[PDB]
């Protein structure tokens, strides 16, 4: 996980869960451990400018690999990746983990760009919950017009009134 | 049904109800080797037909020894009903035909007797003295049927090309490696059937626990570690605690690492 | 700050050294230089 993180292609707790029978606690526990014992090692030896490499969310790099699985075209992956990028001004999901925020996210995009694709579907490909992917979209459909990308329903390739109501 | 030959002890009088020795009084049937071509045998061989039913008729001219099949129309339509029967041998020498059935088996000069014979109930059905083969006539109208039935033999293939993935490339690679898919599969799940056992020992107290390894050093003298704790219910630290106080261990001998009474104890 | 072209969608792009090398229409990741503005003098023989 850690060397994920460093080359800016981290992948998540799940992921390293599916190949590593790994109990969640001691991970958690060895990994804080780690990033301790790196950190002191970087301030003993050469000094590394983290800028934005061990940060705990990184939801903008798991827009593209979520929305490969999915089979989802190339500008719902990018309105995904605005729409997450914006979703942290909003206070509401900002404590939400970033796989939740990630995949509401997408599947707001998925229902934006009447892509075919059921939240069920989503929910069995990604393993977040359809009630909690349900919940996200209902709570990010208050703040609709923040979130889509202005330049999309400019250009008239997605409109605001396809995404059904709650 | 495995059995032991070289039985002296005319064991078999007991063993089989059944005469061992060969049944040889049906040997004078005549029988005719006939060989069969693909679909013939098909239809010829198969235990589900066969019921006895009738399936043609022979006729043999002493004209030029033209022995010919008459199948009748029940089986089929697309095979011939007229066969040439072609005999490859005249006279055929030392070919028997013999069953073999299994038995009741309810109620220098140097010998072993012991040579792993396996009986089996005998008997010769006939004798063979005529060697055939079966081609279907030339002239019959469903011949041409057989002539593309041979050649749809060469010309079908039985094996299927590789299959193609059309859908999404990424979305055949959501399942493989990198993926939120947990396994919910049970296969080789050991430790979720190891982990969910849990033994657990209370602390008893001492005059009870000795005197429940005392009745199970009356019941066995060698006790292991493992044997008496899952017979007791008892942690390792306290047994233990008991088991040196009125016990001790072998190291050196048969029954080395087993707990047995201390020789005190032994004759009580 | 400097001009690239994606390989087939042909539109320019400014990419700055933080930005990753996509195109930002096309997603490939291949991207061509611009060729240089200044002249360049061709020896006609
Ligand atoms: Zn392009």
């Amino acid at each position: 996980l850690i060397g994920c993180r460093r080359a800016e292609v981290a992948r998540t707790f799940k992921e390293i869960q599916s190949l590593i029978h790994v109990k969640t606690k001691e991970f958690g526990k060895t990994l804080n451990i780690m990033k301790n014992i790196l950190r002191g090692k970087s301030e003993d030896g050469f000094l590394k400018i983290d800028t934005d490499n061990m940060s705990g969310a990184q939801n903008l790099t798991y827009i593209p690999r979520f929305c490969s699985h999915l089979g989802l075209p190339m500008q719902v992956t990018t309105s995904a990746e605005y729409t997450a990028k914006k979703c942290k001004e909003i206070k509401e999901i900002a404590g939400k983990s970033p796989i939740t925020i990630a995949v509401v996210s997408i599947y707001l995009n998925i229902l934006l760009f009447q892509i075919p694709i059921t939240a069920a579907k989503v929910g069995q490909t990604l393993q977040v919950t359809e009630g909690t992917i349900k919940s996200g979209y209902k709570i990010l459909y208050e703040h609709r017009d923040k979130l889509v990308d202005p330049q999309l329903i400019a250009n008239g390739v997605v409109s605001l009134d396809n995404l059904p109501g709650v | 049904e495995v059995f032991d030959g070289n039985d002296i002890e005319n064991n078999e009088t007991k063993v089989y109800e059944e005469s061992l020795d060969l049944d040889l009084e049906r040997s004078n049937r005549q029988v005719w080797l006939v060989r069969l071509p693909m679909f013939l045998a098909e239809k010829w061989r198969d235990r589900n037909n066969l019921h006895g039913q009738e399936l043609g008729k022979i006729r043999i001219n002493k004209d030029g020894s033209k022995i010919t099949l008459l199948l009748n129309e029940n089986d089929n339509d697309s095979i011939p009903h007229e066969y040439d029967l072609e005999l490859t041998k005249k006279v055929v020498e030392n070919e028997y035909v013999f069953t073999e059935q299994n038995l009741k088996k309810y109620q220098r000069d140097r010998y072993i007797p012991y040579v792993k014979t396996i009986p089996k109930k005998t008997a010769i059905v006939g004798t063979v003295c005529h060697e055939c083969q079966v081609m279907p006539s030339m002239n019959d109208p469903n011949y041409h049927k057989i002539v593309e039935q041979r050649r749809n033999i060469v010309k079908l293939n039985n094996k299927e090309r590789i299959t193609t993935l059309d859908e999404t490339v990424g979305v055949t690679m959501s399942h493989t490696g990198m993926s939120m898919r947990s396994d919910n599969s049970n296969f080789l799940k050991v430790g979720r059937e190891k982990a969910k056992s849990n033994i657990k020992s209370i602390r008893m107290p001492k005059k009870e626990i000795l005197d429940y390894l005392f009745k199970l050093f009356d019941e066995y003298d060698y006790w292991s570690l493992k044997g008496l704790k899952e017979r007791t219910r008892q942690p390792e630290a306290h047994l233990k605690e008991c088991l040196d106080k009125v016990a001790t261990l072998v190291k050196k001998g048969p029954y080395a690492f087993k707990y047995t009474l201390r020789p005190e104890y032994k004759k009580l | 700050t400097l001009k690239y072209i994606c390989a087939e969608c042909s539109s320019k792009l400014s990419l700055s050294r933080t930005d990753a090398v996509r195109c930002k229409d096309c997603g490939h990741r291949i991207l061509l230089k611009a060729r240089t503005k200044r002249l360049v003098q061709f020896e006609a023989r």
